[PDB]
């Protein structure tokens, strides 16, 4: 991240580091984005829809584009156009009914914690010397 | 009292949507580069990874919110190269493929108007200005040219003046008010965007919502930097003078408190994001909301859209929120006429059908609410319901039957 | 997090409150355990903030569903896009372990058609607007239809009615408004 592509990131192998690990500096999987330098990707010049999200504009997805990671500019939805008119008018004539499902959390677990326990255990001595902290635990 | 007239208020509504996505190194904030520092610090456990994860959900949520807001259409909708749209002008809010920037004229002006570390970081938003843009004018143009019907399945052309007709029917004003006076109200709304262009360039204020989210943020990462220097009980508020100093078992008394103060100032600093950041998400659920109800339909909700009977919104984008174009009815010039809940009638007790029985003073109408269009009392735009001994307000008169002359 | 920051030892000798009593005296143990309940009490405070402003996340979640429930199930929403893509009709909750399931059911306007329509219809010099729908043509004749499913009427005077003269309206076109009455007389 912000991050120059083959100027910094090839600094660091510079101590020798496992050949596993190393090969992340190797050209023509390097593109540069404005997120910072990305390496083991393969840029293309199309598009698709979001699947891992980058940063500005870039997404990179595993396509089977064969067997590998690429990298691309990520589309917004199909290309759409009205057909609008001074007197053109698109009534249904059939429809369909549709189910979709909602999900809404409406709770968490309620848990309880005894600050004394927590943080004393079974200790007198602690016991004695948390109570100089007033009402915190209160 | 019933309205005459009435005129076409454009007014715009202004909603944060996102923060900068900030991130912070906790380590290096705290104990720069220095390795006795960081042995120290691991001594605090988690402490670090828990603050590590707080900013790292704040940064996803913002683009949550973007993608709430805006991604709300399934197809980007182009504009026709013929704008006809019935005497309504949207080229103003509508983009200016002549320069492949824009973002059309009213949202550059919003974009003018609102305006190195240690271990802090800024990420760049998933969406762009320019894809925001897009997502804007794809809203617009379905907006304009198929209605609300795009929001509920496929987009469905129609012209401008009749989609126009279905929203004026929406909030009780007959069809035919648009058609008869649609030169009128066309030049009513082109004038009031244009207003809108002066009331953004006039008000340095008005999108202070904005700006205000920018600058609490600015000053949250001003505080966190400056805290860097507080010496918080230490002999040194510099880590590397501490230890170019002191010896080890004396460093590390020094530096312990620098850290102490540094986690606690770094710790407040996520806090407080947490805290901003729900506030911004309860305003994009917002926008999102208004997004829905109020581009993609028609909102009934009293001032859910803008003071007036709600007609359309116009969306536009901003640097980290969105602005909405309301556009209302307001009723206006209004005259004071004499009423009454029924007219008797051989009878019978006449009530009418979807309006209002007035008076002149010598003859009574059945006029439409909201805009007054008296209509003669006939058997057509009333019904009959019990005797005229039960009404309080009932008063006598004829109503007209059209088959009579049609017989005799 | 709150479980593993007992082990965390904030430089005290020991993360074990026993070793440190079991090993030093009274003036020397204080200072260690000391050490251990800020950092200890440190770490609940911060579980204690966290679970405040994630509480407050889910209330605000329950509201929405406690909206929609009442909105959606109990009635019939008209709001966009609150009930899913499409026209509302009808919703069906269903319990989950720490939410609720909306299977939202909606109406959505398939297979769509070109026809040619118009404003209203210039009759004997009268502009008829329609009542509850719109004049559509197929090329050859006009009728009157619902919005959201085509269903094409012949034009009358049931289904229109009568604002002003033909001069006006700028989409207006010709055609003849059928009168149901007059072939009970004539
Ligand atoms: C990734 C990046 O910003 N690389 C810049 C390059 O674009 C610029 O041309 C050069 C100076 O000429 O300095 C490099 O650091
Ligand atoms: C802008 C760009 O990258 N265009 C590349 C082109 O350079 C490459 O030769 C070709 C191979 O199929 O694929 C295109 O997408
Ligand atoms: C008028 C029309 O097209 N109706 C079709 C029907 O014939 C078909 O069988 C069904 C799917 O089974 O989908 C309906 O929309
Ligand atoms: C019935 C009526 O008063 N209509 C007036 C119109 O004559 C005037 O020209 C316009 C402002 O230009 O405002 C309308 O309300
Ligand atoms: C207030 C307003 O909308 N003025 C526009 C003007 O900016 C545009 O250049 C012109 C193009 O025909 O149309 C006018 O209606
Ligand atoms: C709409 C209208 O005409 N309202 C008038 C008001 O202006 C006048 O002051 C009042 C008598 O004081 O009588 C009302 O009917
Ligand atoms: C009090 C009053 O204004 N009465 C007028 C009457 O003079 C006029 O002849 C008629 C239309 O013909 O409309 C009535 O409202
Ligand atoms: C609708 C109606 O007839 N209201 C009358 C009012 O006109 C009259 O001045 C008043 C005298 O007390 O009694 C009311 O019931
Ligand atoms: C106050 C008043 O005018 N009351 C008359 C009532 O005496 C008459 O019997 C009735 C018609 O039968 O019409 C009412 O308007
Ligand atoms: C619903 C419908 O028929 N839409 C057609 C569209 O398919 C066609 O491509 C376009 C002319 O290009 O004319 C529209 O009216
Ligand atoms: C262009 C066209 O389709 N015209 C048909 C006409 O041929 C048919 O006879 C009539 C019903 O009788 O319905 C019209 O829409
Ligand atoms: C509803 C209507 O008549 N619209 C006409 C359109 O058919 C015609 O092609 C255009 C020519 O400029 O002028 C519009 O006013
Ligand atoms: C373009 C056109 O056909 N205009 C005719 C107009 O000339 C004629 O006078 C009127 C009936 O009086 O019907 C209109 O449809």
């Amino acid at each position: 991240q912000g991050v120059n592509c083959t100027e910094v990131p090839v600094a660091i192998h510079a101590d020798q580091l496992t050949p596993t690990w190393r090969v992340y500096s190797t050209g023509s999987n390097v593109f540069q984005t404005r997120a910072g330098c990305l390496i083991g990707a393969e840029h293309v010049n199309n598009s698709y829809e979001c699947d891992i999200p980058i940063g500005a504009g870039i997404c990179a997805s595993y396509q089977t584009a064969s067997q590998s990671i690429i990298a691309y500019t990520m589309s917004l939805g199909a290309e759409n156009s009205v057909a609008y008119s001074n007197n053109s008018i698109a009534i249904p004539t059939n429809f369909t009914i549709s189910v979709t499902t909602e999900i809404l959390p409406v709770s968490m677990t309620k848990t309880s914690v005894d600050c004394t326990m927590y943080i004393c255990g079974d200790s007198t001595e602690c016991s004695n010397l948390l109570l100089q902290y007033g009402s915190f635990c209160t | 009292a019933i309205p005459t007239n009435f005129t076409i208020s454009v007014t715009t509504e202004i909603l944060p949507v996102s923060m900068t996505k900030t991130s912070v190194d906790c380590t290096m904030y705290i104990c720069g580069d220095s390795t006795e520092c960081s042995n120290l610090l691991l001594q605090y456990g988690s402490f670090c990874t828990q603050l590590n994860r707080a900013l790292t959900g704040i940064a996803v949520e913002q683009d949550k919110n973007t993608q709430e807001v805006f991604a709300q259409v399934k197809q980007i909708y182009k504009t026709p190269p013929i704008k006809d749209f019935g005497g309504f002008n949207f080229s103003q809010i509508l983009p200016d493929p002549s320069k492949p920037s824009k973002r059309s004229f009213i949202e550059d002006l919003l974009f003018n108007k609102v305006t190195k570390f240690n271990g802090l970081t800024v990420l760049p938003p998933l969406l762009t200005d320019e894809m925001i843009a897009q997502y804007t004018s794809a809203l617009l143009a379905g907006t304009i040219t198929s209605g609300w019907t795009f929001g509920a399945g496929p987009a469905l052309q129609i012209p401008f003046a009749m989609q126009m007709a279905y929203r004026f029917n929406g909030i009780g004003v007959t069809q035919n008010v648009l058609y008869e006076n649609q030169k009128l109200i066309a030049n009513q709304f082109n004038s009031a965007i244009g207003k809108i262009q002066d009331s953004l360039s006039s008000t340095p204020s008005a999108l202070g919502k904005l700006q205000d989210v920018v600058n609490q943020n600015a000053q949250a990462l001003n505080t966190l930097v400056k805290q860097l220097s507080s010496n918080f009980g230490a002999i040194s508020s510099v880590l590397n003078d501490i230890l170019s100093r002191l010896d080890k078992p004396e460093a590390e008394v020094q530096i312990d408190r620098l850290i102490t103060g540094r986690l606690q100032s770094l710790q407040t600093y996520v806090t407080q994001q947490l805290i901003r950041a729900a506030e911004i998400r309860a305003s994009a659920n917002l926008a999102a909301t208004k997004m829905s109800e109020c581009v993609l339909g028609q909102s009934k909700r009293v001032d859910f859209c803008g003071k007036g009977y709600h007609l359309m919104s116009f969306p536009q984008s901003a640097p980290h929120g969105v602005v909405f174009l309301h556009v209302t009815y307001v009723p206006a010039q209004e005259k004071n006429f004499t009423t009454a809940p029924a007219i008797c009638h051989d009878g019978k007790a006449h009530f009418p059908r979807e309006g209002v029985f007035v008076s002149n003073g010598t003859h009574w109408f059945v006029t439409q609410r909201n805009f007054y269009e008296p209509q003669i009392i006939t058997t057509d735009n009333t019904f009959v319901s019990g005797n005229c001994d039960v009404v309080i307000g009932i008063v006598n008169n004829t109503v007209y039957d059209p088959l009579q002359p049609e017989l005799d």
